[PDB]
């Protein structure tokens, strides 16, 4: 007998209210930074551990360019919820 | 244990929904780029044993069909399930090609009781799509 | 220049949308299996590591009871939400 | 590096507001044994080098106050900030001693700007308290 809104996680691409960046050429800040992590971290790390450095990794090295006084120079920031009930090493 | 059961026949199924071409009547823009994502994601998770299914610019009412029917499913042998989701958004809500439906009565059809052979195994459902409107500045 | 939401972490004692369980005797369930984490745990682990076996810890032992057909047999879920650019370690 | 920086010649300032006896007007019902975990939280967070400061039964127009307060100080030279809150509660609402409050207007005077000595520094907010009102029947 277990709570049924457990074991769930949700990684968003940015925090509550905020606007997601995506690039015309490359492709969402957060989607990329996220392979980019689970590509090399997937099997050393955790996933938490992993989504982390996925939030350091757009919080750090990404920033918004634009014409517009109001959409230039922005930053995004990912958010990690989750309702897991134990770790996950993708192995 | 402390970590979650990984090593049943199957690793997963992960359903990566790509939505960019929005009816022009919901006067929503487009979302350039979402493919190399789509893409990437595609073969991100194709690299860790997922099934990965990407379906394209599909509407409210065809993402919930979808989802019913993917919750609908013998998960029995599975260990997981990932959900990769792309597309424009309020918070709580999520776009299809069409118009606006609402994150939460998605999730539901794998909520516990509902998606039975996904009891005790992880769902991970990845969102890459606006949470509002409000600007980040930032500092430092 | 970082993001101004990062570095931020919400670890809610129940999930959106739920009531959350406090015992009028013991203590709020999610508040004891913390400590109760933290006491063990607090210098062998990180910190969401910590923060999931919380919800484990409430998720798997802990269950309402009451007369009212309608509070009687109910779980609860935390909420680990964090913005967090790092990993922590109490030390 | 991956890990926090924890080793300032303070470790931190650990803020629990108990709120338990609600006005009466506010006809909300009492918190039996908020004392249990604020004793427990004051004395697991105290073994850990924080200073905890424990206030009770305070208002919204009070909780706000105590905040404005405590992010305008000099944090310098402490390695992060947790905010242990318990009461009752509705999404993002949070409740004082009168009535409800923001949990949002209550966090944001330590958002990366107004708040700067904490800037790269861990800002940890425990909240304990009812999220809406639903019930988890539970499953297996
Ligand atoms: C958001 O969903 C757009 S706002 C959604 C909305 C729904 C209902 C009513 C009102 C608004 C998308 C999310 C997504 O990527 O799918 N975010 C954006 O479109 C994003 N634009 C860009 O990333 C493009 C961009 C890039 C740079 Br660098 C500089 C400027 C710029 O803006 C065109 C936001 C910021 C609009
Ligand atoms: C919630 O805040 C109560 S509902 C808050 C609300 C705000 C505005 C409008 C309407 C409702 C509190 C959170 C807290 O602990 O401070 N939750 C409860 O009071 C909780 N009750 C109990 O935990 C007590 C209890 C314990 C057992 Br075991 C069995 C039954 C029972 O219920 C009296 C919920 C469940 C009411």
């Amino acid at each position: 007998k277990i709570p049924v809104e457990a074991d769930f996680l949700y990684a968003y691409s940015t925090a509550p209210g905020y606007y997601s960046w995506r690039n015309s050429k490359d492709g969402s800040w957060f989607i990329q930074s996220l392979c980019a992590m689970l590509k090399q971290y997937a099997d050393k790390l955790e996933f938490m551990h992993i989504l982390t450095r996925v939030n350091r990794k757009v919080a750090t090295e990404f920033e918004s360019f634009s014409f517009d006084a109001t959409f230039h120079a922005k930053k995004q920031i990912p958010c990690i919820v989750s309702m897991l009930t134990k770790e996950l090493y993708f192995y | 244990d402390n970590s979650y059961k990984m090593d049943y026949p199957e690793m997963g199924l992960c359903i990566i929904i790509n939505n960019k071409n929005f009816h022009k009547s919901t006067g929503m823009t487009s979302r350039s780029g979402t493919d190399v994502d789509a893409a990437n994601l595609r073969e991100t998770f194709r690299n860790l044993k997922y099934e990965v299914r990407n379906k394209n610019d599909l509407t409210r009412e065809e993402i919930v069909e979808l989802m019913r029917d993917v919750s609908k499913e013998d998960h029995s042998k599975r260990s997981s399930f990932v959900c990769v989701l792309l597309s424009h958004g309020e918070e709580g809500i999520i776009f299809g090609t069409n118009g606006p439906v609402d994150l939460k009565k998605i999730t539901n059809f794998f909520r516990g009781d509902r998606c039975r052979s996904l009891t005790g195994k992880p769902k991970l459902f990845i969102i890459q799509a606006c949470r509002g409107t409000e600007l980040d500045c930032g500092i430092e």
